[PDB]
């Protein structure tokens, strides 16, 4: 085996099916995830190639929480899954008394899901894969580069709704945004342009006025949004012209970071 | 042959087909002196299924044709005259099914309105086989309601489940896989409380088809009846059964070896 | 051409 | 600017277009009374959906007649651009004449969305009169529904029964081991109106009728009319948000 351990439990019901959430939009962005298991903090990594690096404090979810890494200093665990199966998992836990979730390896190396129902047990078995010391290199959070324009988003419903509807008309969308507090969602074809207008979303401070944007593929903007079934209580949109759009979303403790490339 | 349903019993003939639908792509009537035998086959003959509607089920219920009818129907065309329940229960005040080369099926509706099926039938053999569950060593009844919640964790598209007794006089439902990537494993697991009577020794399991299964099973629940499940050893017939006032069901699934 | 509605009954 | 219309709600205008959506290209005429939008397919259906003037809070024309072509599904697309579970959506529709786009501004919630729609240049004519009506029924639609986006699709036909004597009005399937019957008595609550003078028997292809059963959901009465050709006419009065009415037609050949 392995002589890595973890073992983690959450009761408090409010985030019990923020966890269950969590784990419902990470399976729409991709279909293999890398979780990674720390002292203190839970990671959830996409390493597309379109990053995505989602970050809970522990001490915020579980009212139990305990790990050991292979070595001493390196006291970190790299796993590897598929998103459907923690999804599918994590949705009988959504309204449970309980959910336990602890690494196992009976039949083969496993992160165990126990979900204490109203007793009744579910026990998912998700196939893991251990991620060696040697490619932790590749898994570490992304460097934020400096964006050109860092403007605060609009209600996300209405985003989802109008992308969602533009994706009928074009795969390509053109996303920009201003220091004056103005961002635009732009497709344009042979025969019809549409531009979508949000204005008065106000800028974090910290040079003239004119637009920073990004044409992107609008199927990897649609995913991060439908994965926001809620408005959360930061969204920051940063704009690398014609470079990459970054997304900072905080959400009840709940750090997530969405990278979307620049097309074309 | 003629039958006539009426009131709710409308409802849940219709009910009864859909649960036939999800097992055999054929439907095969059998106007009895007991009463109305709808059953169905599996693709490879390994699930039978059979429900039996009492003559007093029926507002109006004659077996013989003044020869007497063994017969068989596409299930998707029978299906089709019973595909909304919605429609059934709002609209359809009665059904008539009559015999000619055709079967007629007449669905007297609301504010006058009549609805006629004029479905093909081909005359064919019996499907009637005995599987008596008092041959059957092993016993689980329960409200179907229960085992509803507890086929509700796993994925919609598994097709094998394998059902076990365990340590601790608890019944344990864990999804079965064949066969290079592996598949999670879900376990549910109940105690002997939700069971109305366990009748099992240890180590005792049978893996059989989930999607059969589930065909049964929301027959009983949207009727709220209890679910008997009788079996044996592994690779012996398993079989299952619901029993109302003036119907029977019952099901018969192979199991693995 | 506009349209001709012929619901009127009674 | 040729056509000038504002709304209050995209919806008494969006939901009455879709009813008629089987085609991806529409005609558009605009005149002194009302909007008129035309489907055509294959030469034996008509969909014609018609938005008076009055329905708008403001339109405005001056060439009697104004007509382009559009893209139906993106004119869709784009009418319903803030999401089709709203919380208002106003607009604002212009086009200004030949060789020109038509331009839509919707609004909601101070967000602002601008589409540019390409116009081609653009008919068939059912010469479809009263005085050569035979037989007309008027039914209540709500009761029908359950019915119609039920009726077999495997057949080819759609059989339309109507006559003075039993069954009265019967619509008939034939798909493959199915002979489908649906009946309606003069005697029933769904019959507004009955007056059958001739028997006749019309047959129509059901891929042709199918998309009338958007207008018969949006509807809360429907008009059937057969002529001495065997032409058919459906038209179904609808109830928009505003409580406000207007009109669907389905035109079809016989088979």
């Amino acid at each position: 085996h392995h002589h890595h351990k973890f073992r983690a439990k959450i009761v408090d019901g409010a985030c019990l099916n923020h966890f269950t959430r969590i784990s419902n939009m990470i399976a729409k962005l991709a279909k293999t995830c890398t979780l990674r298991i720390s002292p203190d903090k839970l990671n959830f990594i996409l390493c597309d190639k379109v990053s995505m690096w989602c970050e809970l404090e522990q001490e915020n979810f579980f009212n139990e929480f305990q790990m050991e890494g292979v070595s001493a200093e390196n006291n970190e665990i790299y796993l590897e899954l598929t998103s459907e199966n923690l999804s599918r998992a994590l949705k009988t836990a959504q309204n449970a008394r309980a959910l336990k979730i602890k690494l196992t390896n009976k039949h083969f190396p496993c992160l165990t899901v126990s979900v204490e129902l109203l007793s009744r047990i579910v026990t998912h078995d998700i196939p893991i894969k251990v991620i060696p010391r040697k490619l932790w290199k590749d898994l570490q959070e992304p460097v934020v580069p400096d964006p050109d324009v860092s403007i605060y988003l609009p209600v996300l419903k209405t985003m989802k709704s109008v992308v969602e509807k533009m994706k009928n008309i074009s795969n390509h969308l053109v996303i920009e945004a201003n220091l004056d507090g103005e961002l635009n969602l732009k497709i344009e074809t042979e025969l019809v342009c549409v531009t979508t207008h949000f204005k008065d979303l106000g800028n974090p401070p910290l040079n003239v006025e004119h637009m920073a944007e990004v044409h992107i593929d609008i199927r990897k903007l649609l995913q991060f949004l439908a994965g926001q079934q809620v408005n959360p209580t930061k969204a920051l949109c940063n704009i690398v012209n014609n470079k990459m759009v970054h997304f900072d979303l905080l959400h009840e403790d709940v750090s997530l970071q969405y990278f979307i490339p620049a097309l074309s | 042959m003629k039958c006539l349903v009426t009131g709710g019993n409308v409802k849940v003939l219709g009910k009864a087909v859909h649960s036939l639908s999800r097992i055999g792509d054929e439907l095969y009537l059998e106007p009895l002196e007991d009463g109305l035998s709808l059953r169905t086959v599996n693709s490879s003959r390994s699930a039978y299924a059979c429900f039996l509607f009492a003559p007093l089920f029926f507002q109006q219920y004659q077996a013989a044709t003044p020869d007497l009818l063994r017969c068989k129907i596409l299930m998707k065309s029978f299906l089709s005259v019973f595909r909304s329940l919605a429609m059934l229960e709002k609209t359809v005040e009665k059904c008539c099914i009559s015999l000619s080369s055709r079967l007629v099926v007449q669905l007297h509706c609301k504010f006058g309105v009549r609805k006629t099926h004029n479905l093909s039938f081909q005359d064919c053999e019996s499907l009637q086989a005995v599987f008596d569950p008092a041959s059957c060593p092993h016993m689980l009844r329960a409200p179907a309601r229960v085992l509803g919640e507890a086929v509700l964790p796993f994925s919609p598209a598994l097709a094998e489940v394998t059902l076990g007794i365990g340590r601790g006089r608890r019944v344990i439902l864990r999804s079965y896989h064949e066969e290079t990537a592996k598949a999670m494993v879900t376990e549910m697991c109940l105690g002997e409380e939700d069971f109305q009577q366990l009748q099992a020794q240890e180590g005792v399991a049978i893996t059989f088809c989930l999607k059969e299964f589930r065909g049964l099973l929301s027959f009983a629940e949207s009727a709220n009846l209890n679910l008997s499940i009788h079996f044996d050893a592994p690779g012996r017939p398993a079989i299952f059964t619901i029993k109302d006032s003036l119907l029977d069901g019952h099901f018969v699934l192979a199991t693995l070896s | 051409s506009w349209v001709s509605p012929d619901f009127d009954t009674a | 600017y040729s056509l000038v219309a504002s709304l209050d709600n995209v919806r008494n205008l969006s939901t009455i277009l879709k009813a008629i959506h089987f085609r991806e290209h529409a005609t558009c005429f605009a005149t002194k009374n009302g909007i008129k939008v035309t489907v055509e397919n294959a030469k034996c259906v008509q969909a014609n959906a018609f938005i008076q003037a009055g329905i708008f809070q403001e339109f405005k024309v001056q060439e009697e007649s104004v007509t382009f072509r559009i893209n139906l599904t993106v004119l869709l697309d784009c009418l319903s651009i803030f999401g089709s579970s709203p919380t208002l959506t106003a607009l604002r529709m212009c086009y200004q004449g030949y060789g020109y786009p038509l331009m839509l501004f919707l609004e909601e919630g101070g967000v602002v969305t601008v589409c540019k729609i390409n116009t081609q240049e653009p008919t068939l004519d059912f010469d479809f009169c009263s005085t050569n009506v035979i037989n007309k029924i008027i039914l209540q639609s709500e009761g029908l529904r359950e019915a119609f986006s039920e009726l077999d699709m495997t057949s080819e036909v759609l059989q339309i029964t109507m006559s003075p004597d039993k069954p009265y009005f019967r619509l008939s399937t034939f798909g493959n081991a199915g002979s489908s019957h649906l009946d309606y008595p003069k005697d029933s609550d769904l019959m507004e109106a009955f007056h059958c003078n001739q028997t006749q028997v019309n047959r129509y292809k059901i891929s042709l009728l199918k998309p009338s059963t958007k207008a018969l959901v949006l509807s809360c009465k429907v008009s059937i009319r057969t002529d001495n050709r065997g032409f058919l006419s459906l038209q179904y009065m609808i109830r928009n948000e505003d409580g406000q009415i207007c009109f669907v037609e389905y035109y079809c050949c016989p088979d």
